[PDB]
RNA sequence: AGCCAGGAUGUUGGCUUAGAAGCAGCCAUCAUUUAAAGAAAGCGUAAUAGCUCACUGGUCGAGUCGGCCUGCGCGGAAGA
């Protein structure tokens, strides 16, 4: 996007609308719309799948709020969709937490591209599995 | 605090304390800290620099003091003339000369081991330097 | 592959050589073989810097006296108390 | 300021300047580190 | 040494995440298009963000950087 011009990145698990315990007003600090998280953001949020947060820009104009389209799902939650015990990684490195399948992984990564990077497939298929070192996450070879 | 366990007189003689040293090599460790003026060193100082050194880098590393105190220091208490008997023994201390290696480290980077040289070494009382372990 | 030049000693003792550490120089001896132990003085410098190395002390030295070469090694080094400095060097020959 | 007779940088914008015979400790990030009298 | 430029992505990495989205948290501390980049070295937040730097390019046209051994000095150093 341009020069950094109230565009922050915050929410929850978007399955619901508008999280008015975690954030709030941190959506309404900036010119950033507390309606477009409700309504028209869950209408652009069911195109692929919900239940995941997204980190997003949002690039508040002279128009009424400002435009939104959503871009990636982040690796997150889309690592700990299927990775062992729901509560979190801890310390998870010194011992054995999670472990992903690698194909999954080599498949997401083939899907995402926009907000990456890398230009080869095994360029960016140890990256994600970085964040894999990241929550301990021990990659089955 | 270091003592020893068991003595065989309880009071010693002053006697003074000249020439140079004979520990004097990093025998045990890689690096040492060695003394270069003459003092002596009480046991609370000996503890007091150990524990700069072992808070400084961590539990890992090995440490060797090669001093030992076995020398006990008597005094007199407050209000009391001179004369009467020797005094009571207090503390303990060691005679150090130029040339001791008061201290060895193992197991760290050198950086390290000036760190925590430079922190124990502000604990005793000798102007004080550092040595390598040379060989030969 | 060092190479070291010396000169003789004509004194010695502990007058001589306390003068002679003074002026930034060193004592030391050849002894080994079945020659005569020789009295050898060093500059100080070049054998500190030198020292420093390892292979100073592993290595075959070669040491110019009277412009010869006795192939020596380092046998055993008294070092200054709490300076870096040298006392003294015991070369065997080699 | 701190009148020490051990002036040091305490920070990396520290700087010891000698005015009027005397070591200072100069800092432009925290005035806390001014110093005097190493 | 100045001066002109770049210095990111998974990275909301999960957190006890009540707000940490590199910033009151711990484990990790990886991999890439790239000359170069730390899941952030300093500040800083209601909170992302905001900058600078660590590193690299251009301008610059001769020394510069930090240790050691030393001589002489400075501070530390207030009394009727």
């Amino acid at each position: 996007a341009k020069k950094v011009q109230a565009y922050v990145k915050l929410q929850v698990a978007a399955g619901m609308a508008n999280p008015s315990p975690p954030v709030g007003p941190a959506l309404g600090q900036q010119g950033v719309n507390i309606m477009e998280f409700c309504k028209a953001f869950n209408a652009k949020t069911d195109s692929i799948e919900k239940g995941l947060p997204i980190p997003v820009v949002i690039t508040v104009y002279a128009d009424r709020s400002f435009t939104f389209v959503t871009k990636t799902p982040p690796a997150a939650v889309l690592l700990k969709k299927a990775a062992g015990i729901k509560s979190g990684s801890g310390k998870p490195n010194k011992d054995k937490v999670g472990k992903i399948s690698r194909a999954q992984l080599q498949e997401i990564a083939q899907t995402k591209a926009a907000d990456m990077t890398g230009a080869d497939i095994e360029a960016m298929t140890r990256s994600i599995e970085g964040t894999a070192r990241s929550m301990g996450l021990v990659v089955e070879d | 605090m270091l003592q020893p366990k068991r003595t065989k007189f309880r009071k010693m003689h002053k006697g003074r304390n000249r020439g140079l040293a004979q520990g004097t090599d990093v025998s045990f460790g890689s690096f040492g800290l060695k003394a270069v003026g003459r003092g002596r060193l009480t046991a609370r100082q000996i503890e007091a620099a150990r524990r700069a050194m072992t808070r400084a880098v961590k539990r890992q590393g090995k440490i060797w003091i090669r001093v030992f105190p076995d020398k006990p220091i008597t005094e007199k208490p407050l209000a009391v003339r001179m004369g009467k008997g020797k005094g009571n023994v207090e503390y303990w201390v060691a005679l150090i000369q130029p040339g001791k290696v008061l201290y060895e480290m193992d197991g760290v980077p050198e950086e390290l081991a000036r760190e925590a040289f430079k922190l124990a070494a502000a604990k005793l009382p000798i102007k004080t330097t550092f040595v390598t372990k040379t060989v030969m | 592959m060092f190479t070291i030049n010396a000169e003789v000693r004509k004194e010695q003792g502990k007058g001589a050589s306390r003068r002679l550490r003074a002026a930034n120089k060193f004592p030391a001896i050849i002894y080994g073989g079945k020659e005569a132990p020789l009295a050898i003085e060093l500059d100080h410098d070049k054998v500190m810097n030198m020292q420093a190395k390892a292979e100073f002390y592993s290595e075959v030295l070669t040491i110019v006296v009277d412009g010869k070469e006795i192939k020596v090694k380092a046998q055993d080094v008294q070092r200054h108390p709490y300076k870096p400095k040298l006392q003294h060097i015991d070369f065997v020959r080699a | 300021m701190k009148v020490r007779a051990s002036v040091k940088k305490l920070c990396r914008n520290c700087k010891i300047v000698k005015r009027d015979g005397v070591i200072r400790v100069i800092c432009s990030a925290e005035p806390k580190h001014k110093q005097r009298q190493g």
